[PDB]
């Protein structure tokens, strides 16, 4: 879990594996394309997955979820909620589990001991 | 006939044997190369002489020529230019690459040919003694802002301060503040 | 990277084929002291070992025991020096093992080429350069800068 | 695996500039003397080491390559054959490797 | 026709009359293989080569004789020769000096000829046969220094080793088969005699000194 | 196949011929299996002398010069002199014109001055050239004599000794081996054995966990 | 200042022999004449290296001259599978694109190398052995730092994989060891005092009969009358001899859909 | 500097180096250590760069 | 040993006679791909 | 050491790098390219490196070591018999401290013993 | 059964495999075991083919 | 390493046709 606002980005990149995904941060100018009114703070807008997940609360209660939600700048919204809980699930248990999978771990190439050089 | 190549070695004590054959005075200043120069170019000194012949009919010297290409293509090979290299065999002496011996790179290109393996890649060591980068000359007319600005900056003295290092030019590498112009590829 | 290329160029090729007594690529202490082993002696299979260790040494191309360095008993120049001390192979091959212990890195097999290439630098090869853009650059003016008809 | 993957252990600044990419600047980059600046300082060590340090080197000189052998046995013998009798601790005293 | 042909008549003056005379015309083969290589004036023998420096030499001369023949700039500058007013004057002695700069045209011809090219990293390329090599080569040197005292050091170390491996080998022959046996052997040892056998002391097998 | 010229000499090939029939023919080649193994371990019992004696050490400060080879351009000085000669050859075969149209006086007046300066980088780089690669010929030779007469007490040293002591003895010992017998099996070495043994178990104590201990400047091929 | 000659040199005594390989009358009587006249001749090229300069290689007629490569069945089809056989020649047939590539170094043996460490983590490490032999292990905590941290990492695994490598060779050096110093049956109680006073020729052609019958004039005196007595008296132990025989084992081999073993073929099929 | 710390990932091949499982059959049963996590690569002084 | 400590586990004598029976496997430069066309 | 005549080529190729070269068995067809004379036994043909020591030796009573030994025949026949037990040398070596790198190792890929699969 | 019987070197990448460095950094120290040279691999029932 | 490299347990025998490669 993250424990935080901010994650470097280099700490969820792969360091043996090809890096076809990252972990990017909350995308904002998403926030702007709400037509409608809302009351939204900046202190919740970059801890993980959640502004998407207040933006589709904005655009439940504004539209609902039959015929007037069915727009591009809401459902969006939605899918990145789904996608970004998913991703960072997946990518939390990696972290639990397969630290030595990533950039940063001293375990991705571990460095020996002074006794094992033979001097 | 394995004694007549140690006669020369028979009459001599060990220490005029090395002081002969193996202690033999530096001197690099001969242009060793001469032979080969010599050799191939008289091909075209030989094609001056060639091209003059009296005989009439221009068919026939068409046949001439056309027997001198032959003996020429036997060491240059590919008769289109730009295209490959010319092959001589030439003698293994201690003079071979003399003046290249300090370079490591230049050994492992000629001498070894590395297995490749499961794990396809250049080695590790190989890749980093490779990013180190070079010294790449400040000097530039090929971009123009610098063929302006160079016209107003000062050559100052880089006094050295006992390193082999002294990155008084930019640096070949493509991440360079003042090489990112250039094109690595 | 981008520089000034030649259109006919000779590449040579020091050749360390080992029967040619013209060069130094000559044994001449494999070749003696195995024509040695083959008449009777009481040292007939000393003889041997010597051999077998001097193989041994050749094995070790590093960069403490190699030609290109000119480190002695691996170079061209010192090769007659076998004839005389042939005892010096457990030497050599304890001088690299210390040095790769402490300064080397890992031993890793590689083919050793014996073919040794080199460009040759010439002088009449860059006026047949110049011949031929001499001819590039006479049509390019042929062509479109002759006015005379 | 990209081919051009590269393991950085020091901060690198990478310039956001259209159709180029390179390393603009380094982070908490300190710039030190001149190179003037250091020439004059060298020369000041270089010409107290010519006039005051240059007495009794020879002795020192001979310490110094017998302590660059390979083996101890070697040492000893290079200070008792080349350095007239010394003593292995006393001289690595003098030279400056003992804690 | 020119010198260089007429020499070689002298030269195959025999050999054209075996050909043009008795080869020629003797009869069916011999008669037309003779009179393909007849010898004489050259048919289409001129030398394109040497025509086209005729005729580019020309050219390029008509154009050196308008770039070197300008206005002074000196004499425009006092108004009283030829030249008032003159905007570009500036410019008279540009030309002049760009076909001067042109005699440097094939001396300076490539890279190799504007410095001294075993500094260059091409250089390199050209000694490995041509191969690409990393562009830090240049960097990664091992001092010529230590190549070239290194191989004179192991010789001349080589003729010491030599005197005293022979006084080694001499004291080592007036030694009992006990002595080089144990001396120098490992403590937990222990000797016990081997039948004495006959086998000679030869310092080199091959008769060297 | 290692051990070639050994295991060759073994057989007995260098004065007779193996058995035409592969019975006995595999056979032999299998008795020599224990002797190979003696004889290579025999070859790693030697004992260390000076790395510094023949070669050194390429890891001292003072190689740190990472010095270049300073070469001669031949090539490149006798294309540059050639192609100044070029020049030569350009304004002879138009003498005419250059000396006596004024509209080529220019070139007449500045030609030579252009020539000279062409010729004096061409000799500058050469002389250059050449002063520099003497400088680094004398300079190889008079610092090599001093690390001779530095470095010449090395061969005082008593391992030297110890070690031409047991280059000689595996020369004896080796001169000692015999085929005892024809019968195609190992037992045709069976003294043999006894004497190569005597040599290990001289240079070595048997009864200890790693007879052969390992030291940096030992054998291990 | 004369040039430095190679030991080459005094084997020939010239610089102009014209070694030509191909055996056609043409060539080898042009070489006569062409190294009969090499000291006066413009034409003349060098086979032997000097000092002041360089020379040529062995000449194969007009061209040159390089042994054949030793036979390497390893090769890459282009079109269709050639079953290529380096034993099935004489020489080695050209490489057309469209056929076949060989594998690289026509002329390459098979060598161990090393990469050499950088010049900085050496450093490091001649400080650690020199504080170790002065003042100890326990004092070199410091110049051990240094190791791990100026040594790049790739350096730090060579170092780790150089005493793993020793630590095997250690022990397949120490099990021959065994092996070798192993006492068979043949030389139990036996000891340097039972060796025989014999040298390497006493076990040679001349001393000890090689097991064949025409090695010497030994059964050249040798009847057919002889030979059916003597084939009398071997079938006579051969009535004692013969009473025994090793019983047939299982073939472990019977399985076909198993992974046979490499067991000892037999000498004939 | 940077380049002097500037590595690549996964180092070299292990397959290619002294297996475990053929020291402990050689009579030698290898120790397991474990990750240095305390050691900071540094750059050497700048006359080694 | 002499002047100089190689740490190593105790070393077993007895691997050295340990039986290997020597298995079949041929390598076959030339052979089957993934997927083909 | 090869105790035989003959050797598996599949034990002298590698399994974890790739095959660039071979360990041939002795090429006979350049014992027939010898123009003159000669007696050799076929039990002395197959044994490696030997035919070609032995053809040099042929070569060197008939012809010497100046202007007659240069000929194909017999420089090709010293420089196999040199290559030969280069290689061969260094193969033995290979197969002495290198004996995981050959295909037919057990140690080449090991096979798990029954403690290790969790069963 | 030849099919079944073939197989491809090296196998997979061990640097995706869990480390012996790591798992003495989490409470675990491994047991290095050696190679199994006594089996044989043969091929199943036909029906599993 | 070469793509079409296959490690195989059992013996095969490959048959020695021109333009044809198979067991
Ligand atoms: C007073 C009147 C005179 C009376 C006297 C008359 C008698 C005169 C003869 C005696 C005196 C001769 C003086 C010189 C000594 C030479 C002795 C000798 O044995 O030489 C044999 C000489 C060398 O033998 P070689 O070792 O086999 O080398 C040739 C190989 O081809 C080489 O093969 P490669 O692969 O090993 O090498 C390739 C080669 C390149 O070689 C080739 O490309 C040629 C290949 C042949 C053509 C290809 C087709 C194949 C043809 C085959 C069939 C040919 C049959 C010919 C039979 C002729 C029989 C002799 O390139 C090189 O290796 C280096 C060459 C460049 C080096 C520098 C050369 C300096 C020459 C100096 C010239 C000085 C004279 C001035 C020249 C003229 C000025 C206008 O062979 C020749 O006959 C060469 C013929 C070349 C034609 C010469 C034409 C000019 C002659 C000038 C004569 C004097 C001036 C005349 C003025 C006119 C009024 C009088
Ligand atoms: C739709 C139909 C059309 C389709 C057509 C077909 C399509 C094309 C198919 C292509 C097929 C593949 C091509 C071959 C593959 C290999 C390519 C390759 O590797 O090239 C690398 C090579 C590397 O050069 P680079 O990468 O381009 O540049 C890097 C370096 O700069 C290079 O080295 P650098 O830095 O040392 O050079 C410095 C520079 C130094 O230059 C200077 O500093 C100042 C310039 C001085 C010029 C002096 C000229 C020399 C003689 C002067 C003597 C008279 C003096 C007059 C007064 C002078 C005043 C100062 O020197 C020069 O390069 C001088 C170049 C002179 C060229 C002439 C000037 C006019 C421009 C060319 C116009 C004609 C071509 C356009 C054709 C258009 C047709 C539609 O490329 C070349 O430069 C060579 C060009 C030729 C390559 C093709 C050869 C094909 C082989 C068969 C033809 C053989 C020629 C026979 C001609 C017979 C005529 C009857
Ligand atoms: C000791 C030895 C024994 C000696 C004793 C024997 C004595 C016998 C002597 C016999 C004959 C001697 C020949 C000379 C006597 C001539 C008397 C006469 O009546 O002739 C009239 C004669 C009649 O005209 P013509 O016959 O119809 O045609 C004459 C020419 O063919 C073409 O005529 P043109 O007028 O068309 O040529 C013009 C050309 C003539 O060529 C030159 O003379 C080169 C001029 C370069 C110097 C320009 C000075 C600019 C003012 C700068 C002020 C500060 C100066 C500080 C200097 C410090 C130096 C480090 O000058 C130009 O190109 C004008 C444009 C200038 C460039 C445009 C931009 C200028 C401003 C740049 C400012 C940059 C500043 C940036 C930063 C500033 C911050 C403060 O005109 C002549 O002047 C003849 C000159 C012949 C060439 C002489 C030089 C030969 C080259 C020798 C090698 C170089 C050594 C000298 C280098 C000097 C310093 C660079
Ligand atoms: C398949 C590709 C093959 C490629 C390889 C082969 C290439 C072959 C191309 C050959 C083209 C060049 C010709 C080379 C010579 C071959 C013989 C020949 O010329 O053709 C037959 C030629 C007949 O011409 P043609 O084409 O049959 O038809 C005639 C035309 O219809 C009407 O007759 P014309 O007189 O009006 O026409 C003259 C004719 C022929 O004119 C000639 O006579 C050619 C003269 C060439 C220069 C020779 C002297 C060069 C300096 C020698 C320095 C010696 C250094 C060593 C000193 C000793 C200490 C080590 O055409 C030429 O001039 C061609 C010249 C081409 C340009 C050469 C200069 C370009 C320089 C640009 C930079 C390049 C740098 C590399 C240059 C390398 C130079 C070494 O024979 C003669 O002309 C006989 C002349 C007899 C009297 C000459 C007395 C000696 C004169 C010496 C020069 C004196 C002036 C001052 C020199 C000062 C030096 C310091
Ligand atoms: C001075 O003012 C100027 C002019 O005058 C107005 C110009 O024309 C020009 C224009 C220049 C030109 C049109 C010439 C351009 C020439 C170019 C581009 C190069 C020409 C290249 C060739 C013709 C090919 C030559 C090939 C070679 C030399 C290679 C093979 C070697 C050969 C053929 C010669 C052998 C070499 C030797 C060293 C031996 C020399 C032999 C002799 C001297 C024998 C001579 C024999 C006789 C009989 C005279 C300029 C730039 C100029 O500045
Ligand atoms: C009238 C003279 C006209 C000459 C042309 C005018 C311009 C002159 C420019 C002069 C520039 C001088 C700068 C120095 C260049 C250096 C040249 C060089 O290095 O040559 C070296 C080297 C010396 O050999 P080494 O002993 O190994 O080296 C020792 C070094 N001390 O010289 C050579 O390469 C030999 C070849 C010289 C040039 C070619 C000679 C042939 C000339 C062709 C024309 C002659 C035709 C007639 C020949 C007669 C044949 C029977």
């Amino acid at each position: 879990t993250i424990f935080a606002e901010t994650w470097e980005a280099s700490e969820y990149q792969y360091r043996n594996k090809a890096n076809l995904k990252t972990l990017p941060v909350n995308h904002l100018g998403k926030l702007a394309e709400l037509k409608f009114d809302f009351v939204e703070y900046k202190a919740h807008q970059l801890i993980a997955c959640h502004l998407y997940e207040r933006m589709t609360i904005h655009c439940m209660n504004q539209y609902g979820l039959f015929k007037d939600f069915y727009r591009p700048e809401c459902l969006d919204a939605q899918y990145y909620f789904k996608t970004c809980v998913e991703l960072n699930a997946a990518y939390g248990i990696q972290k639990k589990f397969f630290p030595e999978h990533f950039v940063g771990s001293p375990y991705a190439r571990p460095v020996p001991q002074f006794q094992q050089l033979g001097l | 006939d394995f004694a007549e190549l140690l006669r020369p070695l028979r009459s001599l004590s060990f220490n005029q044997v090395v002081d002969r054959y193996v202690l033999i005075p530096p001197n690099h200043t001969f242009y060793r190369n001469w032979t080969y120069e010599k050799f191939l170019g008289g091909f075209g000194l030989s094609y001056l002489i060639l091209r003059e012949l009296p005989l009439r009919n221009f068919y026939a010297r068409v046949f001439v020529m056309y027997a001198f290409a032959a003996k020429v293509l036997d060491h240059l090979g590919n008769p289109f230019p730009f295209s490959g290299h010319g092959q001589i065999v030439a003698a293994a002496d201690r003079w071979n690459h003399w003046d290249v011996r300090c370079y490591d790179n230049v050994m492992k290109a000629l001498k070894y040919i590395r297995i490749p393996t499961v794990q396809n890649n250049i080695p590790e060591a190989t890749r980093w003694y490779g990013r180190q980068p070079g010294h790449l000359l400040r000097a530039d007319t090929y971009w123009i802002p610098n063929l302006v600005s160079q016209r107003f900056a000062k050559h100052q003295p880089a006094h050295w301060d006992g390193t082999q290092n002294m990155p008084i030019f930019r640096l070949a590498d493509p991440k360079h503040k003042d090489s990112y112009m250039v094109q690595f590829r | 990277t981008s520089e000034s290329v030649l259109a006919y160029d000779y590449k040579l090729w020091y050749l360390w084929s080992g029967v040619s007594n013209l060069d130094e690529s000559f044994d001449m202490f494999f070749n003696q002291y195995w024509a040695l082993s083959l008449s009777t002696s009481v040292f007939q299979l000393f003889y041997a070992v010597i051999l077998d260790r001097y193989l041994s040494v050749l094995f070790q191309n590093t960069p403490y025991t190699n030609d290109w360095f000119r480190m002695m008993l691996h170079s061209k120049e010192t090769a007659l020096i076998w004839l005389y001390h042939p005892e010096l192979s457990w030497h050599i091959n304890g001088l690299n093992q210390f040095f790769t212990y402490f300064y080397g890195g890992i031993l890793e097999f590689v083919y050793f080429d014996k073919s040794n290439p080199d460009m040759c630098i010439l002088v009449h090869t860059l006026w047949i350069h110049l011949l031929i853009l001499f001819l590039i650059f006479t049509g390019f003016v042929t062509i479109l800068f002759s006015f005379y008809g | 695996m990209q081919n051009t993957t590269n393991i950085v252990h020091v901060p690198v600044h990478m310039g956001h500039t259209h159709y180029f990419d390179y390393i603009d600047s380094f982070p908490k980059l300190k710039e030190g003397p001149t190179l003037e600046e250091n020439h004059i300082t060298n020369q000041k060590i270089l010409r107290e080491q010519l006039i005051s340090g240059q007495q009794g080197l020879e002795q020192n000189l001979c310490l110094r390559n017998c302590f660059k052998l390979s083996q101890k046995r070697y040492i000893e013998f290079c200070l008792d054959r080349k350095c007239g009798g010394a003593d292995f601790q006393r001289a690595a005293t003098i030279l400056g490797y003992t804690k | 026709m020119n010198p260089i042909q007429k020499a070689w008549l002298k030269i195959l003056e025999p050999v054209s009359y075996v050909i043009n005379e008795k080869m020629a015309k003797r009869t069916g083969i011999i008669g037309k293989l003779g009179r393909f290589f007849a010898i004489g004036p050259r048919e289409y023998g001129v030398h394109p080569i040497n025509r086209m420096f005729i005729f580019m030499n020309r050219k390029y001369m008509a154009f050196q004789a308008v770039a070197l023949h300008r206005y002074s700039f000196v004499k425009s500058l006092t108004h009283n020769g030829f030249h008032m007013l003159r905007v570009f004057r500036h410019f008279a002695f540009v030309l002049p000096a760009t076909v001067l700069a042109g005699l440097g045209l094939f001396v300076y011809w490539g890279d190799d000829n504007k410095c001294y090219s075993p500094d260059r990293f091409p250089y390199l390329k050209k000694r490995a046969g041509d191969m690409a090599l990393p562009l830090n080569s240049l960097n990664q040197r091992t001092s010529a220094h230590y190549i070239e005292i290194n191989a004179i050091y192991g010789a001349e170390m080589m003729k010491r080793y030599h005197k005293v491996w022979e006084n080694i080998i001499e004291e080592r022959s007036k030694a009992t088969d006990q002595e080089k046996k144990t001396r120098y052997a490992h403590p937990s040892y222990q000797y016990s005699p081997l039948p004495v056998v006959s086998i000679p002391n030869v310092l080199n097998p091959l008769n060297l000194q | 196949m290692d051990n070639y010229f050994t295991a060759i000499t073994l057989l007995g090939l260098r004065d007779q011929n193996l058995p035409p029939f592969k019975d006995a023919r595999l056979q032999r080649y299998k008795s020599i299996k224990k002797m190979i193994d003696l004889i290579e371990t025999t070859t790693k019992l030697a004992p260390p002398m000076p790395v510094e004696l023949f070669m050194l050490n390429p890891t001292d400060p003072e190689w740190d010069d990472d010095m270049t080879y300073p070469t001669i351009t031949h090539a490149t000085a006798l294309y540059k002199s050639s192609a100044l000669a070029g020049n030569l050859f350009l304004y002879a075969y138009n003498y005419n014109n250059f000396t006596a149209n004024i509209r080529l006086r220019t070139m007449r007046y500045l030609f030579p001055v252009v020539s000279l300066a062409i010729f004096g980088n061409i000799y500058w780089d050469y002389r250059s050239q050449l002063v520099k690669v003497n400088l680094f010929d004398e300079y190889i030779q008079a610092r090599a004599q001093e690390l001779v007469k530095q470095n010449e007490y090395l061969l005082e040293h008593e391992d030297v000794k110890r070690y031409v002591w047991w280059y000689e003895d595996l020369k004896e010992t080796l001169a000692r081996v015999h085929r005892q017998a024809n019968n195609h099996k190992a037992c045709d070495f069976k003294d043999s054995e006894i004497i190569l043994q005597d040599f290990i178990r001289r240079y070595t104590n048997p009864k200890d966990n790693l007879p052969i201990k390992f030291h940096p400047q030992g054998q291990t091929f | 200042k004369a040039p430095g000659q190679i030991y080459a040199y005094d084997i020939h005594n010239t610089h102009y022999p014209y070694v030509n390989i191909k055996q056609d009358s043409q060539t080898q009587l042009l070489a006569s004449f062409r190294r009969s006249i090499a000291s006066i001749n413009p034409f003349s090229y060098r086979q032997v290296p000097s000092q002041d300069r360089a020379a040529f290689g062995l000449r194969w007629g007009n061209a040159w001259y390089a042994p054949n490569p030793y036979p390497n069945g390893i090769h890459f089809d282009r079109v269709f599978p050639t079953h290529y056989d380096p034993l099935a020649e004489t020489n080695r047939t050209k490489a057309n694109l469209q056929l076949i590539k060989y594998a690289p170094g026509n002329y390459s043996t098979l060598v161990v190398t090393s990469e050499k460490l950088p010049r900085p983590c050496i450093r490091t490490i001649q400080n650690y052995r020199r504080c170790q032999m002065v003042n100890g292990t326990e004092k070199c905590n410091s110049e051990a730092q240094d190791i791990l941290a100026i040594c790049p990492n790739w350096a730090l695994d060579h170092m780790k994989e150089k005493v793993r490598f020793y630590t095997k060779a250690l022990a397949i050096n120490n099990q021959t060891y065994i092996r070798a110093m192993q006492v068979e049956e043949y030389n139990q109680g036996r000891t340097v005092a039972d060796v025989a006073p014999k040298t390497w020729i006493h076990g040679t052609r001349q001393h000890l009969r090689p097991d064949t019958m025409w090695a010497d004039d030994r059964y050249t005196n040798i009847t057919q009358t002889e030979i059916n007595e003597a084939i009398k008296r071997v079938e006579a132990r051969k009535a004692r001899e013969h009473e025994k025989k090793p019983v047939e084992q299982a073939n472990v081999n019977a399985n076909t859909g198993e992974q046979p073993v490499r067991v000892e073929k037999s000498l004939y099929p | 500097r940077m380049r002097y710390l500037t590595e690549d990932p996964a180092g070299d091949d292990p397959l290619q180096k002294t297996k475990d499982e053929h020291l402990v059959d050689l009579g030698f049963i290898p120790k397991v250590f474990g990750a240095n996590v305390e050691v900071r690569k540094r750059a050497p002084h700048d006359k080694y760069l | 040993y002499e002047d100089f400590v190689f740490t190593t586990p105790y070393f077993q004598p007895e691997s050295t006679f340990k039986s290997v029976p020597k298995l079949f496997s041929d390598i076959l430069l030339g052979g089957v791909e993934w997927v083909y066309t």
